[PDB]
């Protein structure tokens, strides 16, 4: 119709998580959001 | 350009192809906003 | 791509309608007969 263009991002990109002493702790993500019950999402270079 | 199917000699484009003595009507459908090049 | 839709409907009329089939046989194809779709030609050239 007009000329606008749209990208198609995938729904669920893989997330990197960490475990220690047989429990999960911390998580490397891509979105500035607290997906799990973690109380803080420290923005860091190249990742959250 | 005009809304009416006949319009002027909302934009409606009709391509009609006739074989022999039979005349047929075809539907343009999508119409480009601007065309910079044409190939055939 | 927008093109003013010109339709074609292909429909088929299976009418198995047997006389129950639990008393003698269901897989015996009773009153199984005509199942057809209007598009057949007397010449019966394949309908594409
Ligand atoms: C992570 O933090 C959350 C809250 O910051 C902890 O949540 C509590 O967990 C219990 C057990 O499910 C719930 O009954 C409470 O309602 C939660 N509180 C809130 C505010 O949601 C959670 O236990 C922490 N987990 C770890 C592993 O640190
Ligand atoms: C990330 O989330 C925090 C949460 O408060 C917000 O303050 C910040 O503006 C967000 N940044 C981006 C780039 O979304
Ligand atoms: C479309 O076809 C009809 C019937 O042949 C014809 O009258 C009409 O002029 C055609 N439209 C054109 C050429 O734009
Ligand atoms: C097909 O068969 C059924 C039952 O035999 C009948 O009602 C119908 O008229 C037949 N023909 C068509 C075109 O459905």
């Amino acid at each position: 119709t007009k000329g606008t263009i749209y990208s198609i991002t995938p729904c669920n990109p893989p997330d990197q998580l960490v475990v220690y002493q047989q429990a999960v702790v911390g998580a490397m993500l891509s979105e500035n959001f607290t997906s799990y019950g973690f109380s803080n999402v420290v923005e860091l270079p190249k990742f959250f | 350009n005009n809304t009416l199917v006949s319009g002027d000699a909302n934009f409606y484009c009709f391509v009609n192809t006739t074989i022999g003595n039979e005349t047929t009507s075809a539907f343009v459908g999508a119409l480009p906003k601007t065309v910079r090049e044409f190939v055939i | 791509l927008p093109v003013y839709h010109k339709h074609t409907f292909i429909v088929l009329y299976v009418d198995f309608k047997p006389q129950s089939g639990g008393g003698k046989c269901f897989n015996c194809y009773p009153a199984g007969v005509n199942i057809t779709l209007a598009n057949f030609n007397e010449t019966k050239g394949p309908l594409c």
